[PDB]
């Protein structure tokens, strides 16, 4: 304890840049996983359209897609909006 | 007599380190250097035109 | 008198307004008032290419609206 | 206004050499648009301010 | 050539310190280039009497080097006493 | 006719090096101080045009200040050799005028001249810093008062 805090004092006296470094460096590891905002960050990149949505044909028993890109069915991203 | 010169030792105090560690990380005597010429920059030139005016003798 | 420096840096000040004076203005009167067309994309380049087929007069910056077509 | 103090004294400059001419001959040939006062001036032709 | 007051802030903020109490660029303060004539003083030999030069002369007092010893228990003696070591500032100790 | 168009064109190519010609960094003795004076702030020698450009194969005018003495007389004229021409070489004090103080010494050339082509001679020992501050601006007229091109379309 007592030796850790000095060794830490003694560091930022000595030096002030690798402590910096080591310790922005090491939050840049960390938080990346406690961030409620990852799981946005890839939806994001998945709701970008660079290709096209090719159309996919009818036989029935097909609720979930829609038949028209007005419908209200199929994923909708309202939430990147208010976002 | 005489007067020592330079053997200063910092204090190690939390305040005094970080006050280095501020000075090394954030350069502030450079900016006081820069702070200093930009005041000397401002001021008025000690140069005379020549033979127009001539130095005091 | 610290006035003096500004002459100098004033003609720089023009210097350097220039070119993109320049390239802001050539590139507004060659591309047909419009500001140039970016590329950076083969689907901009293939944009840029249907709109000279069309121009008839081989030029990208020659757009037509609704009266070209019925 | 000592900013439009130093653009009137600017221009006290001008008008005290004489005009523009003036002016831009000191400029041009002494190098100083600084105005004296005339203390003197020898036969040779020499103004001493 | 005074400067603007705008500017005096600047030049004594960005240097800590006030300028215009003391500038190296000299005004009116210095002395006036044409003085009134003076007057010098005599030395103290500059008696009308009592000042003979055999009593006065620097140059015919000097001896030849005193010799003390020559080739053709006593204490031990130092050259000098030894220093004394200086005393610390009073006005300024470390810096 | 081309005595016009030569003489504007001598015009142009002197001031431009009577105005722009560069001291080298060559200091030798308690004349070389005081010149440091004439580029202080007070006489402030880069207004008048110049630069302390050290380098010879990048200067014009070699101000030879100070005792010239034996032992360096190769130096300064290996370091002459060098510069590029035009050239000048101004003898600045009175050492280097001809011996100076130490007109009659052992190890000592009385006079720069003896190894290089000198240039106008200013006297002072010390010179003041603007002593030869003029000797630079007198050169300056030196630089003026050239024809070369005016021989060469007479030559
Ligand atoms: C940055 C520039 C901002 C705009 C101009 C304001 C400015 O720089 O004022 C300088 C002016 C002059 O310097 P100073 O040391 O205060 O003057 C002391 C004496 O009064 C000085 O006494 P003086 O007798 O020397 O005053 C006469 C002087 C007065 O000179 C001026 O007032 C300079 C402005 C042009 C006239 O004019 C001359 O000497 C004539 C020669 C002028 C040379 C060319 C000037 C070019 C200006 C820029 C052109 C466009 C680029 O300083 C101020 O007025 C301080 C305010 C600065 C405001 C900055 C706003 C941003
Ligand atoms: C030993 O002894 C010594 C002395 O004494 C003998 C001295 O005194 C001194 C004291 C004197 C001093 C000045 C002190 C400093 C001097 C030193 C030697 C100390 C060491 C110096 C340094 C560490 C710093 C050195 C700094 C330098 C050299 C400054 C450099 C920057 C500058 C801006 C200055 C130079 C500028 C120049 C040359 C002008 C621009 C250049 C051009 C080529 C001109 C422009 C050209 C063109 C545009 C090209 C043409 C094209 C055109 C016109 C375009 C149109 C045409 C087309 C065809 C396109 C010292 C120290 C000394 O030790
Ligand atoms: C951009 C610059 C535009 C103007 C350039 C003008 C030409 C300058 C060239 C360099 C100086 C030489 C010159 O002017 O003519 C060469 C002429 C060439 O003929 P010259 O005979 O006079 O050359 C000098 C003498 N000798 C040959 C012994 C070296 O020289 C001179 O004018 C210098 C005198
Ligand atoms: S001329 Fe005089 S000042 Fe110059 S180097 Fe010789 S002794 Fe020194």
């Amino acid at each position: 304890a007592g030796r850790i805090a000095s060794f830490l004092k003694n560091a930022w006296a000595k030096e002030p840049v690798l402590v910096a470094s080591f310790a922005i460096g090491g939050l840049a590891i960390i938080l990346p996983s406690l961030s409620p905002y990852t799981n946005y960050a890839i939806r994001i990149n998945r709701a970008t359209p660079y290709n096209y949505p090719v159309p996919l044909r009818d036989d029935g028993n097909m609720p979930d897609v829609p038949s028209h890109p007005q419908d209200p069915q199929g994923p909708s991203l309202e939430w990147l909006k208010n976002l | 007599t005489y007067k020592f010169v330079n053997m200063r030792e910092p204090s190690m105090d939390m305040k005094s380190v970080t006050d280095r560690a501020a000075q090394t990380l954030l350069w502030t005597e450079l900016v006081r250097g820069l702070g200093m010429t930009l005041s000397y920059l401002f001021r008025e030139p000690a140069t005379i035109n020549y033979p127009f005016e001539k130095g005091p003798l | 008198m610290w006035f003096e420096i500004l002459p100098g840096i004033a003609v720089m000040a023009a210097c350097l307004f220039i070119p993109g004076m320049a390239t802001a203005h050539i590139h507004k009167f060659t591309n047909g008032g419009k500001e140039k067309r970016v590329a950076h994309f083969s689907y901009q380049w293939n944009l840029m290419e249907r709109d000279r087929c069309i121009s008839g007069v081989n030029r990208y910056h020659v757009t037509k609206g609704l009266e070209n077509i019925d | 206004m000592e900013l439009v103090q130093v653009l009137r004294r600017g221009l006290q400059q001008v008008s005290g050499h004489g005009g523009l001419r003036g002016y831009l001959r000191v400029l041009f040939r002494a190098n100083d648009v600084r105005v004296g006062t005339l203390v003197g001036e020898d036969k040779y032709g020499n103004k001493y301010y | 050539a005074s400067a603007t007051r705008v500017i005096q802030l600047l030049r004594n903020w960005a240097s800590g310190r006030d300028l215009q109490a003391k500038l190296q660029l000299r005004y009116q303060e210095i002395s006036k280039r044409t003085q009134p004539p003076p007057k010098l003083p005599v030395g103290p030999s500059h008696k009308l009497s009592n000042n003979y030069y055999c009593t006065r002369d620097g140059r015919r007092e000097a001896m030849p080097p005193s010799i003390v010893m020559s080739s053709q228990e006593k204490k031990a003696v130092t050259p000098a006493p030894p220093i004394k070591r200086w005393e610390l500032s009073k006005d300024q100790p470390y810096l | 006719r081309g005595e016009y168009v030569v003489a504007k064109l001598d015009d142009l190519v002197n001031w431009a090096r009577r105005s722009s010609l560069w001291p080298m960094t060559f200091g030798l003795a308690c004349c070389a101080v005081e010149m440091m004076h004439m580029a202080a702030p007070r006489y402030d020698m880069d207004r008048f045009g110049v630069v302390f450009r050290a380098s010879p194969r990048q200067s014009d005018v070699m101000i030879v200040a100070g005792t010239l003495t034996n032992k360096m007389a190769p130096a300064l004229r290996k370091v002459y050799d060098q510069m590029p021409e035009p050239r000048y070489v101004v003898s600045m004090g009175s050492c280097a005028n001809g011996g100076g103080y130490y007109h009659y010494s052992y190890s000592v050339v009385r006079g720069c001249d003896r190894i290089v082509p000198v240039d106008i001679y200013v006297p002072g020992c010390p010179p003041t810093a603007e002593a030869l501050l003029y000797g630079i601006l007198q050169l300056q007229r030196k630089i003026k008062r050239e024809k070369r091109l005016r021989i060469w379309y007479r030559r």
